[PDB]
């Protein structure tokens, strides 16, 4: 129709005119708002005029009418200045939108204010008018009840303040409502929040309020402190174990954070444990010796091993390389791993008296990995071999020491001191590549022992052998001070590092120390952006490589928009043939929470140009998506495998092997051809010496330790990171002048399995337990909905699917005190009658004390 | 509202996995003249 | 090519294992293996190459008036190439040409625009 | 071997700016300290993308014909467009008897 | 609950243009690599003409060439 | 449940589209019916996906013998039934979105708009104009041509002839759905020959003579003639004659526009010429038009852009140029501008395609 009529009284110029014409106006302004738009300058002079005596209702009608234009802040200005007309607890499809709009502009102003002053929150600085709806919009949501709604928006609208309140009024002991809230807030802030100021702030809050109501979630209470690493969240905790004391539940705790923590968090853990004086238990777990010796004497009963496929795989392929050679003593170590059963090399010999320097330092070295898993049975057997004793080559009493650091990772504390003897001692000797061989060894296992503390102590003893200048030892050195300050160095380290990389000028000790650089800014996030440009600020191809590897330890685990977009940007504008496949793997670590996402990203660039792309694409996935099963990473990797570039072949079948680990036929039809494939290119003559090294090793991991464990970032036991999984990979994941290097898979190997120990017994049951995942679709290897009963036993193979459907039989002579919980992991029981046993077995720290 | 986080990470994921390709098929474009001149 | 003779003690000690060419070693004790081509160079050299490879911009102005005084004839020959083009996409109802004859005919235009 | 180790209009136009400014400057300069042709070619000749004005006249007739020479360009990738279209529209219709 | 709504419709429209981009991509992709594939036949001495002779049925074969003079050569195993 | 409630939205659609002319008795008796069917918030019910199963075509058939005071027959003199109908449509647009689902977008301001162009004002317009413009893709062929047809008619009342000439031509295209090949094909047709009419001329029927009714082509004949002899007594006949036609289309204000064209034809038809020029002879040619009014009207010309010449009154000759000859006017530049965006429009849907 016309709102000309009503507009024709607002010009006539008095008070009753003026509100005859708003009340009108208000009705059907949405329809004629065309023609109100003209008069829009009267209606906000009557804003902030009273010539007049309609503001309020003039505001009201402004807003109106912005919103009819598409001007949605412009109509929210005075919507607000409505003042006592408008009211978020009366709704239309138009309240909706410009209250929506309100907080967007809140969110706004909110992200600004925090980067400011990180106490914007402890007082209203910020309009007041957006502060009130702000308040109500929050209590709306939680007077109705789902706190879901409520707590996403006090999130985003970047306040602490209204998340405290929120959550705390409404905790009311459900209990089982208060536990899930609060888990649901915590997985939350997590994921989607890497305002890494911020989420701290959160995670330390919402640890406190749980641990404050009289039931906790302890599972969830362990995840916190970890993530926010502090030994002082950790005393805290412990203080209120104290009060409910139970002997179960204090040493799962322990069995928990042992694995899980860092070196040094884990030594200032036993100092309080024994100046707290509570438990002489949980210090000796805290050390490490239990949990490793129950998994031998798991692996030594599960294991399937077989020297059969090693034999038929040497014969296979014939000698004319020492890639060869490596492959096998390679892929032996990590089948028969913390099976302690040396078997293949114990069988053939006269092949060993062929073998090269390097090749005899790696047969050495292979022991370690079998034997990794003791902590006092790892020293003894290679007593026999070491410098000063026996052995056939000075090279073979150098892999002695590599293989002692590789099993003394995660508890170096002797062995650092130990080996650093070995370091002060051969720096005089260099005449000789027998020596140099040595001091090689030396210097890789010295920065294994010492990782995940920072010992100085190390990085000048490593740093006098760069002096000296040996050719192959600067190379073990400079990767061990990497290796030995990670994510603790000294910014002083950093500079020293990075003017030394400069002056340096052997190849190899050049090489050795970018990936030092690399690893020593390891979850650091934005601290370690300064570095990124030196290393890209260098116009030398190692430091820029060295560059990439940097972004993706600082940025790990939960993934980073920024982080992804300079690696993706240098891996597109830079041609350079080792920059483009480092950014490439790079993009791998940052993503390994976030899974899913890195077949589409590298979707593109695995069908791209040149093949060092094509590699760098094959192992984003293999470190990403392993152990989960991935069904689109196996997809992406088929066309690589068979590939015309020999090295691109090669990471292909490495990096299937990882993700497809402890997954069988029937599980998986694709499986049985993938085996047939690794089996067929060893036996052909065809395929070319690095196809065939890719080949053997992949059978290697699908084989790797006795059929029963699986290769994962984190542990499924608290469900939160695990340092030493992650930087095992990307030593693993480069070969290229790193021929000798195989051996850090070792170190990523977690064991798959479900197992009940007993309280005061500490040992094993035997036992039927129940299952609904279908068994005979789950086989042995080599040599799908499910809710239908099944049966499952104890000390059997715990797939990673089946896992989620088992349960512990409650209800023979054992209490499991925490019960099972739908993941991997140990549950400590708390005997009704240890005095008989069920079916226990004697563990392998019962044969040795 | 929880939601909307979730989604957001995989908009801006793909959003500069597009960006990405746009920059590539420069590359490709250069690469080409290149290639020309040299055979 | 760059070509050297094996040594033992180094070539066997450094690179089943290699069972040819221990065979090798034992035998002949030396026998060619290739040896690779790089290079290196220092970025002093790499700047001042590429203001040479002021002759490359004085002589760039002088190109494009030069070749506006030439776009007589060059005029009438995309004007023939043309004319073969469209012929050309009649027979075949090639495509290909075409379509790089398109691309061809678009930068020119863009370099003659330029010059004025 | 040169090839094998490596494997606009304004970047002139600056160097031209610098040049004259460099010029003025000395020529304030050798007044000072003591107390033709070239610089007189270099002033009135340019006075008139300047000298490119004159010149316009005929460029534009030609400019004409270079401009249609890229319009039947244009068609010519709309033509091989429809083919692609079409690609794209035989693969759905088999995917549908199928 | 308007916001959300937003947030689906921008996921729809991005993975169409990833789509199209995809797609176009491929195809300059291709035409790098036929083109060195090319460059590597490019680089060659040619192949003699010859005429054989006769068949030896130990995988020998003689052969006039007409390049040349007459050869004995070994009988190629992809025919 | 859900299944149930998406079978009732189907049934009464269904049902409405039954009620009408199509497919059932004379719809001014039905329509009462069908506006019960829409009206206690039914409609809004209707909100499982977006409208495109009921559409702005039918919406419009039954509201207009609602209320047009020609098949109300007065029934009542308000606006009141359009009106709450108008309010509900623009409160749709609010939760509608326009990147994915402006299937139901688009509708609505066609339903809207038409109501302003039945009985409003050319003001309110610009913004609806504004609004409107949203993908092509998403709506039929249909109604995509009635989309057009409505914009055009719009475009023509502010005087832009040139987008609702390319608006039409477009909206007439190929037939492979009907009402573009029915009488919205002819509704289309005579507001194209209107809309070339006022550009300056119409000379071609070619296409008309086969989708239109004899009884259109007649007049289409005497107008095309009346315009090209530059004769002003047979136009104002034409207009005379075919006065039930003008007044049909709702539009008497096209004579007193077009008029005015065509007195401005006739005085160019006879060019410029000779570097002087006779008085005599102009005011011959003048005379036709307006023979009391010489001078005026010749001055009037100058002003206007219909010729462009130089006078004298104290000698009272007349001096020109003639220019026949089209030196560069910006001329090839145009093209080039043109081209870039032509190339990249284009080619960027077609590869979507």
């Amino acid at each position: 129709t016309t709102a000309a009529p009503l507009l024709a009284l607002l010009r006539e110029n008095q008070d009753s005119v003026k509100t005859y014409a708003l009340e009108s106006i208000n009705n059907v302004v949405d329809q004629l708002w065309s023609e109100i738009s003209n008069e829009l300058p009267d209606i906000e002079a009557l804003y902030d005029d009273d010539t007049f005596s309609d503001r309020e209702m003039a505001a009201l009608i402004a807003s109106k009418v912005y919103y009819n234009l598409g001007e949605y802040e412009s109509a929210v200005k005075y919507a607000l200045a409505a003042k006592d007309r408008f009211d978020i607890d009366e709704k239309s499809q138009f309240v909706e939108t410009i209250v929506s709009k309100s907080i967007e502009m809140y969110v706004q102003e909110a992200s600004k204010q925090y980067t400011k002053d990180e106490q914007f929150y402890t007082k209203d600085i910020i309009d007041p008018k957006l502060t009130s709806i702000f308040e109500r919009m929050i209590e709306k949501c939680l007077k109705a009840s789902e706190l879901k709604l409520a707590l996403g928006i006090a999130l985003e609208g970047y306040r602490l303040d209204i998340i405290e309140s929120a959550l705390k009024s409404k905790l009311d002991q459900s209990t089982s409502e208060n536990v899930k809230i609060i888990n649901y807030l915590l997985t939350l802030a997590i994921t989607t929040v890497t305002n890494s100021k911020f989420r701290s702030s959160i995670l330390r809050k919402s640890f406190d309020f749980l641990m404050n109501m009289p039931n906790c979630d302890y599972l969830t209470l362990n995840k916190v402190v970890v993530n926010l690493n502090d030994a002082g969240l950790a005393l805290q905790l412990f203080k209120k174990l104290k009060e409910e004391n139970d002997e179960g539940l204090s040493a799962q705790i322990a069995f928990d954070l042992v694995s899980s923590a860092s070196q040094q968090l884990l030594e200032i853990l036993v100092t309080e444990l024994t100046a707290q004086g509570y438990d002489p238990a949980l210090l000796n777990i805290l050390s490490g010796l239990p949990t490793c010796d129950y998994y031998n004497t798991f692996l030594l009963n599960n294991k399937n091993i077989d020297i059969g496929l090693l034999n038929k795989s040497k014969s296979s392929l014939d000698g004319k390389f020492s890639l060869f050679h490596t492959a096998v003593s390679v892929a032996n170590g990590f089948m028969h791993a913390g099976t302690t059963d040396n078997s293949f090399i114990k069988a053939n010999l006269p092949w060993l008296g062929k073998a090269q320097n390097w090749a005899k330092f790696t047969a050495t070295a292979s022991l370690g990995v079998i034997h990794k898993g003791n902590l006092l049975e790892g020293k003894k057997v290679m007593a026999p071999y070491l410098p000063g004793s026996r052995a056939s080559s000075r090279f073979i009493k150098g892999g002695s020491l590599y293989g002692l650091g590789l099993i003394y990772a995660g508890f170096g504390r002797d062995t650092t001191d130990y080996l650093k003897n070995i370091i002060v001692e051969n720096s005089g000797t260099s005449g000789d590549e027998d020596v140099d061989v040595l001091l090689h060894g030396a210097s890789l296992g010295i920065g294994l022992a010492a990782m995940g503390s920072a010992n100085i102590e190390v990085y000048e003893a490593l740093k006098e052998v760069l002096y000296n200048d040996s050719a192959t030892s600067g190379e073990a050195a400079a990767l061990g001070m990497g290796l030995c300050m990670l994510g603790t160095g000294k910014p002083e380290a950093i500079h020293d590092m990075f003017t030394y990389s400069q002056e340096t000028q052997h190849g190899n000790i050049t090489r050795g120390l970018a990936v030092g650089l690399a690893l020593i800014n390891y979850g650091r996030q934005e601290l370690a952006d300064d570095l990124i440009t030196k290393m890209l600020a260098s116009d030398e191809s190692l430091l820029r490589y060295g560059g990439a590897f940097t972004i993706a330890l600082a940025y790990a685990g939960t993934g980073n928009n920024s982080a992804v977009k300079r690696l993706l940007h240098v891996a597109v504008s830079d041609s350079n043939d080792d920059v483009r496949r480092a950014a490439v793997i790079a993009l791998g670590f940052v993503l390994l929470r976030d899974y899913t996402t890195v077949p589409r990203i590298v979707q593109l660039l695995s069908k791209s140009h040149n093949a060092h792309v094509r590699c760098g694409t094959a192992f984003a996935l293999g470190i990403a998506c392993a152990g989960k099963g991935l069904q689109s990473a196996i997809d992406v990797l088929d066309p690589l495998t068979k590939d015309p570039v020999d090295f691109v072949r090669q990471a292909a079948m490495i990096a299937l092997s990882m993700i497809l680990i402890q997954q069988t036929e029937k599980l998986n039809p694709q499986v049985a051809d993938i085996n047939k494939n690794f089996l067929s290119v060893i036996t052909n003559k065809h395929q070319e010496g690095l196809a065939k090294f890719g080949a053997c090793v992949a059978q290697g991991i699908m084989n790797a330790g006795g059929r029963n464990v699986t290769i994962q970032l984190e542990n499924a036991d608290t469900g939160t990171l695990d340092t030493k999984s992650v930087v095992g990979l990307v030593m693993f994941s480069q070969f290229w002048y790193w021929f000798p290097l195989a051996h850090f898979l070792s170190l990523s190997f977690t064991p798959t399995t479900v197992i009940g120990i007993r309280g005061s017994d500490q040992a094993i049951p035997k036992f039927q337990m129940n299952c609904y995942a279908k068994e005979d679709a789950f086989s042995y290897p080599r040599m799908k909905y499910s809710s239908k009963p099944y049966k499952v036993d104890n000390m059997t193979r715990i797939l990673p699917q089946q896992s989620r459907y088992i349960s512990f039989i409650k209800d023979d002579r054992f209490v499991p005190v925490r019960k099972f919980k739908g993941n991997n992991g140990v549950v400590v029981l708390r005997d009704r009658e240890p005095k008989e046993p069920v079916a226990l077995i004697e563990t392998v720290r019962q044969m040795k004390d | 509202y929880f939601k909307l986080k979730k989604l957001e990470k995989e908009y801006e994921l793909l959003t500069l996995q597009e960006d990405y390709i746009k920059d590539e098929q420069r590359h490709l474009k250069r690469e080409l003249k290149r290639a020309q001149e040299e055979v | 090519d760059a070509f050297r003779l094996i040594d033992t003690g180094a070539l066997i000690n450094n690179l089943l294992n290699k069972a040819n060419i221990q065979a090798l070693i034992h035998g002949l004790n030396r026998h060619y293996y290739s040896l690779n081509i790089d290079y290196h160079k220092t970025a002093k050299e790499t700047k001042m190459l590429m203001n040479l490879h002021y002759e490359e911009k004085e002589e760039s102005n002088l190109a494009a008036t030069k070749s506006m005084v030439k776009i007589a004839e060059q005029y009438s020959k995309r004007i023939e190439e043309e004319k073969e083009l469209t012929e050309e996409e009649l027979k075949t109802r090639p495509k290909k040409h075409l379509s790089e004859t398109a691309d061809e005919t678009l930068e020119n235009n863009i370099v003659s625009v330029l010059t004025a | 071997g040169v090839e094998h180790l490596l494997r606009i209009r304004l970047t002139n136009q600056l160097k031209s700016l610098k040049g004259l400014q460099s010029k003025l400057k000395d020529v304030v300069e050798y007044l000072d300290k003591v107390i033709h042709t070239i610089l007189g070619k270099l002033q009135d000749v340019f006075n008139l993308n300047n000298l490119q004005k004159a010149l316009t006249v005929k460029t534009n007739d030609e400019l004409m014909v270079i401009y249609i020479s890229n319009l039947v360009r244009s068609i010519i990738a709309f033509d091989d467009l429809i083919e692609n279209k079409i690609q794209n529209k035989k693969i759905q219709e088999q995917r549908v008897k199928d | 609950e308007q916001k959300i709504q937003e947030t689906e419709l921008k996921i729809r429209s991005k993975t169409e243009n990833v789509r199209r981009l995809e797609a176009q991509r491929n195809a300059l992709n291709d035409k790098v690599r036929f083109i060195k594939d090319e460059l590597r036949l490019l680089q060659e001495p040619g192949s003699y003409v010859g005429e054989v002779i006769k068949i030896v049925s130990d995988k020998k074969v003689l052969v006039k060439v007409q390049p040349e003079g007459k050869y004995i050569v070994d009988v190629a195993k992809d025919i | 449940k859900t299944i149930e409630v998406t079978a009732e939205i189907n049934c009464f659609m269904h049902l409405l589209v039954q009620l009408f002319l199509w497919d059932s008795k004379e719809l001014e008796q039905l329509v009462e019916f069908n506006r019960k069917v829409v009206i206690p918030n039914l409609l809004c019910y209707y909100n499982l996906r977006s409208l495109n199963l009921i559409n702005a075509k039918l919406w419009f058939y039954i509201y207009l013998s609602h209320e047009t005071l020609a098949r109300s027959s007065e029934e009542i003199n308000s606006d009141n039934q359009n009106i709450i109908l108008r309010s509900t449509m623009m409160k749709f647009l609010k939760i509608a979105s326009l990147k994915h689902d402006n299937e139901t977008k688009a509708m609505l301001i066609n339903l809207i708009l038409r109501d302003f162009l039945n009985n409003g004002e050319v003001d309110s317009a610009s913004d609806f104009i504004s609004k409107l413009e949203y993908p092509h893709t998403d709506v039929s062929s249909s109604l995509e041509a009635r989309y057009f047809f409505y914009l055009s008619k719009i475009n023509a009342i502010q005087l832009d002839y040139s987008t609702a000439n390319e608006y039409i031509i477009a909206a007439i295209r190929k037939a492979p759905h009907n009402s573009k090949s029915l009488g919205f094909l002819q509704q289309s047709n005579k507001l194209h020959c209107c809309i070339q009419l006022l550009m300056g001329d119409i000379p071609e029927l070619s296409f008309f003579h086969q989708s239109n009714m004899q009884k259109s082509l007649l007049p289409y004949y005497h107008l095309t003639k009346a315009v090209k002899l530059g004769d002003l007594k047979k136009f104002t006949s034409t207009i005379t004659k075919y006065k039930q036609l003008l007044l049909k289309d709702d539009t008497y204000q096209l004579c007193v526009r077009l008029r005015s064209n065509v007195i401005k034809t006739g005085i160019r038809i006879i060019s410029l010429t000779y570097k002087k020029i006779s008085l005599r002879d102009i005011c011959l040619k003048l005379n036709l038009d307006s023979e009391q009014t010489v001078e005026y009207m010749v001055s009037r010309a100058i002003r206007d852009g219909v010729i462009e010449a130089k006078i004298n009154h104290e000698d009272g000759f007349i001096e020109t140029t003639e220019l026949l000859n089209i030196y560069d006017s910006e001329d090839p530049q145009q093209v080039f501008d043109e081209r870039i965006k032509f190339a990249n429009q284009l080619h960027d849907e077609y590869l979507v395609s």
